[PDB]
């Protein structure tokens, strides 16, 4: 029914469970977004990446 | 200058519990008691009434 | 009968949420002692800040007292 | 005339609350006007930088309205908020969405 | 009849609000941020404490402060803080 | 849906999708909320207790055994079992200083 | 008629005249009794210890 | 010229208390220093931060007993609160 | 007039051993609260020194059993580590230069 | 073999002395520390003490890891072991 | 000069440091990840004892400002004073 709206992604994680295409702590892999990250986390990287 | 002396004799022990001739102190509780049904009922009160007694007779508690 | 209300399956619920995939049959009693022993640690302390309070009800502030105290803190009570 | 501390320091927390539980908190004699604007701003970005991941969690989450999940989230991924808040448990937060690989099925 | 009840409810609210204006907070989530402003304000405070007595010190001050936050803040949120802090008192310091 | 009976021991973390997920406290409230009556009568008698008191006590106590749990996972993983057994958390109670 | 003490002796102790402190049981009732000095030299005598059972003529 | 503060004498007219032939390495009275400074600001501080949980001003008797009764294990509590109802007896005479 | 010469210690009123007057000296220097009690420092002495007795008395022991009457920090280790009660008062600190209690497990030792 | 292992065991039990060598560990302290300021200064007892503390750490932590080791039945010792002490101890994740 | 001497960590303390600790045998894979570990413990405790020292204005560390980092990691020492 309805609950399709949150039930999809557990429904692709099951899929992926089958396929274990899952990451390093079994999520779904997914894209990541550095506009979601602090000026903290963005200094982070930057001493990281060198 | 007009307070009495302190007791040349010693004091009796009366019991706690029911003012009868104490032959008998608990190591527990610390009371005097005279009596089995004494020591029987004696470890049935609360510590409130215990220190109670003992506080009645300036003894080890407060 | 109260500790027993640590239902059976409550404890196959709470591993579950801690991830692990199976249970031997002799962890569930066991367990009871477990939470049984940290529960009295937190809610005697607890007391223990409720009496030198005065007060009779133990209150979220003397259980959040005696859990920062254990360094077992939790927060949404109003620390 | 006059005007807040706060106002003067940048600052949207009550500076002169701060001076008064820095008073009463019984953590010294005597307390410098400007060490309740320095530990204000510090709470104050704490604040902000926490809840700036609680307000992406939320979003991401797809609800309008921050809720103990999204603090969890904000606080167990963030390893340094993480180590900061090792100590302390919230209220119906729940844990991160995290599998221990081994127990996959192969 | 009952107090005034101390909590920092407008404030944190202002915080959010200049951050993701677009979204609200549950008095739940309200409780538990108020709990950790508190108590991360105890620790600062009661760290400051010892340093004060470490250094014979009778004043709680913010050069004091910068040490007691780099000791219990992890890594570079001890950085971005005191920096903060920094400019907090760069604002208030032009003003007096 | 679609992987329905499969594989024993992997309904298990259909089980952990659920609960990891959810706020939900998994123990029922009118047992425990008895429970912690009597665990506080036998020191002082008499007791009441703030209704978010009991809940204070449920939230802290359910996140400590799923941090044991998880802790107990950990161990048994050591161990090569995806069972946890008593020996695991008698490990895990000895190292973080509850039982030593 | 005779005054005699019987039971287990629980605990006993005494220091360095000597003043001493000594419990008494029965399988019914317990009892702390300081000591004088005419028991102290006699329950030092006969090497009494914890764990004994003991009757005592008071009188002597 | 400087100074230190120590319990030293205190610490070693007890020992002399419980066990009249035994001595003390200054190696052995650090840690006593350690030990007693150390339970002074945990009891203290218990104390400090009961006392500003129950909005006083003041600590007394009462908030030290009951800090005492939170920090201190199982026997060694139940004595420390029978010597130090003891002490106060025998001081309010 | 003038103040009273060789007035008695709150210490040997109380009939303790510690400095009671340092105690309320330090816990009003120390800002642990505004205002501070006259028995406060009574029973918080008393206490101290309880524990200071029964620590020492444990450490003498081991002293003796090792052979020794001159306290060490091995001595005082040997004592809070055999018993319990000062074990679980003291899982956070390390005694300088006292060791560790020895164990061998179960596993390790012969047949 | 493995005999004498025992009585190593008994010996370093029965001994309290320092088992790092003191001037390495003096040497690594002032070589770690200067990246957190330049040409930093310590007074003689402070490298005892940082010793001493390193120590009794990695006493506790080779004692923890002899309960994670013989829990998984082997006497003989691996990272495989420590790194379940530190993360069941609480130093990681 | 300046090195990596976290090498002066002889192999011979770190298998009496877990003789002490009571484990028997040692593998290979231990030394250098403890090596590792135990630097990262000194690198807390040096980072809190140069802070403790920064307050002070100072250059000389002290048994002091060690034992006050130890504090705070809970980790607390007897014997130095603190």
């Amino acid at each position: 029914g309805l609950g399709g709206q949150e039930e999809e992604e557990e429904q692709r994680w099951l899929d992926a469970l089958e396929k274990g295409e899952l990451d390093d702590n079994g999520d779904l892999k997914k894209e990541i977004n550095e506009r979601l990250l602090t000026a903290r986390q963005r200094a982070l990287l930057q001493k990281a990446r060198s | 200058s007009i307070d009495a002396p302190p007791s040349f004799k010693p004091a009796k022990k009366y019991s706690d519990v029911s003012g009868l001739l104490a032959n008998y102190t608990d190591p527990q509780s610390k009371l005097r008691f005279s009596t089995i049904e004494e020591f029987s009922y004696i470890r049935r009160l609360p510590s409130d009434v215990v220190t109670g007694y003992l506080a009645l007779r300036k003894a080890t508690s407060i | 009968d109260n500790i027993q209300g640590i239902t059976k399956p409550a404890i196959r619920r709470l591993a579950r949420r801690g991830g692990v995939k199976r249970i031997s049959g002799l962890i569930y009693e066991e367990t009871r002692g477990v939470l049984k022993v940290f529960l009295e640690n937190v809610i005697r302390d607890a007391v223990t800040y409720t009496e030198h309070a005065k007060r009779k009800t133990v209150t979220a502030m003397d259980v959040v007292y005696a859990l920062k105290r254990q360094g077992r803190t939790l927060y949404g009570f109003g620390g | 005339k006059a005007k807040t501390r706060s106002s003067r320091a940048g600052l949207q927390f009550p500076v002169g609350r701060v001076h008064r539980l820095l008073r009463k908190g019984n953590y010294s004699e005597r307390v410098g006007a400007g060490a309740p604007v320095y530990l204000a701003a510090v709470l104050e970005y704490l604040t902000a930088e926490i809840l700036e991941l609680a307000g992406n969690a939320a979003r991401d989450n797809k609800k309008t309205r921050i809720i103990p999940r999204h603090l969890q989230l904000a606080i167990r991924n963030d390893e340094e908020l993480n180590k900061l808040l090792g100590r302390v448990t919230i209220a119906q937060g729940g844990v991160l969405p995290n599998i221990q690989a081994v127990l996959l099925p192969k | 009849k009952r107090s005034r009840k101390e909590s920092y409810s407008i404030y944190v609210y202002k915080v959010l609000k200049q951050v993701h204006p677009d979204t609200g907070i549950s008095s739940k989530a309200m409780g538990i941020m108020n709990s950790f402003v508190n108590d991360i304000f105890e620790r600062i405070a009661g760290e400051a404490s010892r340093l004060a007595h470490y250094n014979k010190r009778s004043t709680i001050t913010s050069r004091e402060i910068q040490t007691a936050v780099r000791l219990l803040l992890p890594g570079e949120l001890a950085k971005h803080a005191v920096s903060e802090g920094t400019k907090a008192v760069t604002k208030y310091t032009s003003s007096k | 849906k679609k992987p329905h009976r499969y594989r024993p021991g992997t309904v298990a973390l259909r089980e952990i999708r659920r609960y990891q997920k959810s706020t939900e406290l998994l123990i029922r409230k009118l047992p425990f909320q008895r429970l912690v009556r009597e665990i506080a009568q036998d020191f002082k008698t008499d007791l009441r207790f703030q209704s978010s008191a009991v809940m204070a006590l449920q939230e802290a106590c359910e996140a400590y055994l799923v941090g044991l749990f998880e802790d107990t996972n950990l161990c048994a993983i050591h161990a090569k079992r995806v069972t946890i057994m008593p020996k695991d958390i008698q490990l895990a109670r000895r190292i973080r200083g509850e039982r030593a | 008629e005779t005054e005699i003490i019987e039971g287990e002796v629980v605990e006993i102790q005494i220091d360095r005249s000597k003043v001493g402190k000594l419990t008494l049981k029965t399988t019914e009732m317990e009892t702390i009794y300081d000591l004088g000095t005419k028991m102290i030299e006699s329950l030092t005598k006969d090497k009494v210890q914890a764990g004994d059972v003991i009757t005592i003529d008071k009188a002597t």
